[PDB]
């Protein structure tokens, strides 16, 4: 699947919705074809790989044990309740899979709030005992770079990977192990509606003339003030982001946001 | 030289989510099958007690492939519960975003999930690019030259010669495979378009972000309508329209001709993976409270009796748990649903999946593009009839051909073509409405303390329904019944095989170590296991 030449990536899917994988497919300059043909060697990825079953399992083994080393990118939380049985691949629990593979990686990137912090399945009452990667595997000394969001901006993944390949090290990380180059500012301090906030000019409802005029969404629940992400700067799909579409930020790059940021339409 | 014994495919790749397929093979043909879904998250449990307005944000995360669809279903469900009638422009904008989702989803499915079951990418290196160009220019109004295709071949050659095959590592076609039929030139055409589709899908997804904030996981729906005042502007409408136009051109000039060239080479696939019963909910309403106002209408068909389409009665849905990892054996209507996990391991107490088994009037129902297309055809849908008949005539097959894996795959293309054109119609209607002076996109509403609601979406994989019971103004019960639940769920308490299971019976397997034939059928249903299980 790999040898010399391009750096090997092993991409794992735990308890996830595949939205994080889809975000990577939206990569722009570079595009995903450049990334998998020129930049990297994508050596395991269940969503798009040709092999299935036993052949897929052999491809993973081949990649993980390569003397050339690999980077792991992980999507989804690890279900730990009931000895991990809520999530299995190839009839191995995800806990067991990640426990075996991730300590072998040269670097691990937890991609998306589920892998970083536990995410949607970790929300109360957390029936599957879903944990983020670093929480789940702290005892094995795994320290994944956390690229948060639901899903993250794929700019932030590519940027992290490129940095790592160049510098052979992680970039500066915040106290949630997120790169400060992407997560160092709140959404709010970058928001175009900030002057309305300052002026106490809030939309009271989505149907209101104030909402039509682009007033601040704080009264309607906006969690921009407490959310670290680069959304207003980079935008999504080269064209938009939630507040410019008229909807509050739901805080999706923060830990425990499903429970901390709810009810989403209140502040 | 025909195998007897089990075959397990775990993981089934090139799907969303975590699926294990088990079959029994007798003399080279499948005689039995199990569809085992091996991840549970429990979103229904998590939602209990929460603000109904929050449901769409959680349930959207059911799935990032069929992103937006669950936000739409939940918002339709809570709109319905509170009795709000959203403005015409909110219906148009929600419909336009949904149409764009179908185009993105089906293009990615055909190329990036399904096609490696049928295309030997490495055989493309032995192709004659001039012969390939002529072939490609004969099937499409888009003219392709030898140099065009040589560029792809050169890139692939470099990639393959590095020995780092990446996503093609251990592919079932490496070394040759008796079930892979295409000539080198047709492989090269399909491989070129696989690669092209990787960039085109960026634009198809962008179309959703124009009005919908971002893809994946849109953020423009609210109870009562939508939030995106900017979507009223001529600039955003122009931006959408341009992306839609380019996406439709790709559908028309690249995807459908490729679908037809591959289907013609695999015409034996008309003989495998048929199903008996079909359910569809309709999509693209004029009236959010009348399914029969939708461009595609709802319906139910039993045992392929398309002369006798039955009305869809939402009270005849029950979800079984007898062969699922939940407590007990009692099927429930989703307004009385239960999500009580109880794992017994594979086939423990005859249970083998985290999916429930939805049954309609006790029967297992295929849903998705084949259901939507066949039922619309049978209802006289003129656009569906026109495209379907042209596809049939081009392939030289009769309508019986559609009841198969090839049929299903063709139906996905048919629906893509029809929806790509209908997006233009919706767009114009939207423009017309704005021009009338209607600039309203959200309606006021009030939260009842007690209510029941349901929202229906016909998503790219079929009939999606979200069901709420509001108690004390909070979520008392929230149940998702998802298209892949219908199609890939397990057996019910009457032991009836699900559509996927039944469809697999009779599958030939040439090489049990490389069971691409099983993949062809399973992939034709476009499984989404995060969806099916939630
Ligand atoms: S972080 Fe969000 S988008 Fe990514 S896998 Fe989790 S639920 Fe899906
Ligand atoms: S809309 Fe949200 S992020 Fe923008 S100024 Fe208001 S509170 Fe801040
Ligand atoms: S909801 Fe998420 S995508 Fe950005 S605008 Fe808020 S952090
Ligand atoms: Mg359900």
């Amino acid at each position: 699947l790999m040898g010399p030449r391009r750096p090997s990536v092993v991409y794992l899917h735990n308890a996830e919705c595949t939205g994080c994988s889809e975000s990577v497919l939206r990569a722009f300059e570079p595009y995903i074809d450049t990334l998998i043909l020129d930049t990297l060697s994508l050596d395991y990825h269940e969503t798009i790989m040709a092999a299935a079953g036993d052949a897929a399992e052999a491809a993973l083994e081949q990649a993980v044990n390569s003397p050339h080393g690999f980077i792991a990118v992980v999507e989804g939380g690890i279900p730990t309740a009931a000895n991990g049985i809520y999530g299995k691949v190839a009839n191995h629990t995800m806990l067991d899979i990640c426990s075996r593979i991730l300590p072998k990686a040269q670097a691990v990137i937890a991609y998306g709030t589920c892998a970083t912090f536990g995410g949607v399945q970790a929300a109360k009452p957390n029936p599957t005992g879903a944990k983020g990667v670093n929480d789940a595997l702290k005892h094995l000394g795994v320290k994944a770079i956390n690229i948060a969001g639901c899903p993250p901006n794929p700019y932030n993944l590519v940027g992290t990977i490129v940095y790592y390949l160049k510098n052979k090290a992680a970039p500066e990380l915040d106290s949630l192990n997120r790169p400060t180059m992407f997560f160092g500012q709140t959404v709010h301090e970058q928001c175009p509606r900030l002057p309305h906030f300052d002026a106490g000019e809030f939309a009271p409802s989505f149907e209101s003339e104030e909402a039509r005029k682009g007033w601040c969404l704080y009264e309607l629940g906006c969690k921009g003030p407490v959310t670290m992400n680069n959304c207003p700067k980079i935008k999504f799909n080269q064209t938009n982001w939630p507040v410019d579409a008229g909807h509050p930020c739901i805080g999706c790059s923060e830990p425990d946001f499903w429970d901390a940021m709810t009810p989403f339409y209140q502040n | 030289s025909s195998y007897s014994g089990p075959i397990v495919v775990d993981p089934v790749t090139r799907i969303e989510g975590h699926l294990r397929i088990e079959v029994e093979v007798e003399n080279g043909k499948v005689k039995n099958a199990y569809s085992s879904s091996t991840l549970f998250r429990g979103l229904e449990i998590i939602l209990k007690g929460r603000d109904p307005r929050d449901a769409q944000h959680f349930t959207q995360r059911t799935c990032g492939v069929c992103t937006y669809t669950h936000a739409l279903a939940s918002t339709r469900c809570v709109d319905n519960a509170v009795g709000v009638h959203i403005p015409k422009n909110a219906t148009y904008i929600r419909n336009l975003v949904l149409g764009a989702q179908y185009l993105h989803d089906h293009i990615v499915h055909f190329y990036h999930l399904h096609a490696l079951d049928f295309v030997d990418v490495t055989a493309a290196l032995k192709a004659d690019p001039a012969k390939a160009a002529k072939v490609a220019s004969s099937i499409s109004p888009r003219k392709t030259t030898a140099a065009d295709l040589k560029a792809v071949q050169d890139k692939l050659k470099t990639f393959v010669e590095t020995g780092q095959l990446g996503p093609f590592t251990n592919a079932y076609f490496l070394g040759g495979h008796p079930a892979y039929y295409l000539d080198p030139e047709t492989n090269l055409i399909a491989t070129a378009h696989y690669l092209e589709a990787l960039r085109l899908q960026v634009k198809a997804a962008r179309a959703m972000a124009v009005f919908g904030a971002k893809n994946p996981h849109t953020q423009f729906t609210v109870v009562g309508g939508v939030t995106c005042y900017d979507a009223l502007t001529p600039q955003r409408i122009a931006e959408f329209e341009a992306l839609w136009k380019e996406t439709k051109a790709f559908v028309d000039e690249v995807y459908i001709p490729d679908l037809l060239v591959v289907a013609a080479a695999y015409k034996d696939w008309t003989q495998y993976g048929g199903t008996d019963n079909f359910i569809t909910f309709g999509e693209f309403p004029k009236d959010e409270y009348d399914l029969n106002s939708r461009f595609f209408k709802p319906g139910v068909v039993f045992k392929r009796d398309f002369k006798n389409i039955k009305p869809f009665d939402k009270m005849q849905i029950e979800e079984h748990v007898r062969h699922s990892w939940y407590e007990g054996a009692e099927a429930r209507h989703p307004w009385k649903g239960q999500t009580q996990p109880k794992y017994t391991d594979l086939h423990g107490d005859d249970r083998y999946s985290w999916m429930k088994a939805p049954r309609y009037m006790g029967e297992p129902m295929e849903t998705g593009p084949l259901a939507q297309v066949l039922i619309a055809y049978s209802q006289g849908h003129p656009k569906v009839k026109a495209v379907t008949d042209a596809v049939l005539a081009k392939l030289g097959v009769g309508p019986e051909a559609l009841f198969s894996t090839l049929g299903r795959t063709a139906a996905r293309g048919i629906e893509t073509a029809v929806i790509a054109e209908y997006v233009g119609v919706m767009l114009q209607e939207y423009k017309d409405n704005i021009a009338k002076g209607d600039n309203v996109i959200c309606a006021p509403w009030e939260m009842p303390k007690q209510a029941e609601g349901v929202g229906f979406v016909n998503a790219p994989r079929g009939g999606l329904s979200h069901w709420i019971r509001i108690e004390d103004g909070k979520i008392g019960n929230f149940q998702l019944v998802v298209p892949s639940t219908w199609t890939l769920g397990p057996r019910c308490d009457k032991n009836k095989l699900s559509p996927v299971e039944a469809s697999l019976i009779g599958t030939p397997v040439a090489d049990a170590k490389r069971p691409v034939e099983i993949l062809r059928t399973v992939h034709s249903f476009d499984p989404c296991i995060a969806c099916g299980v939630h």
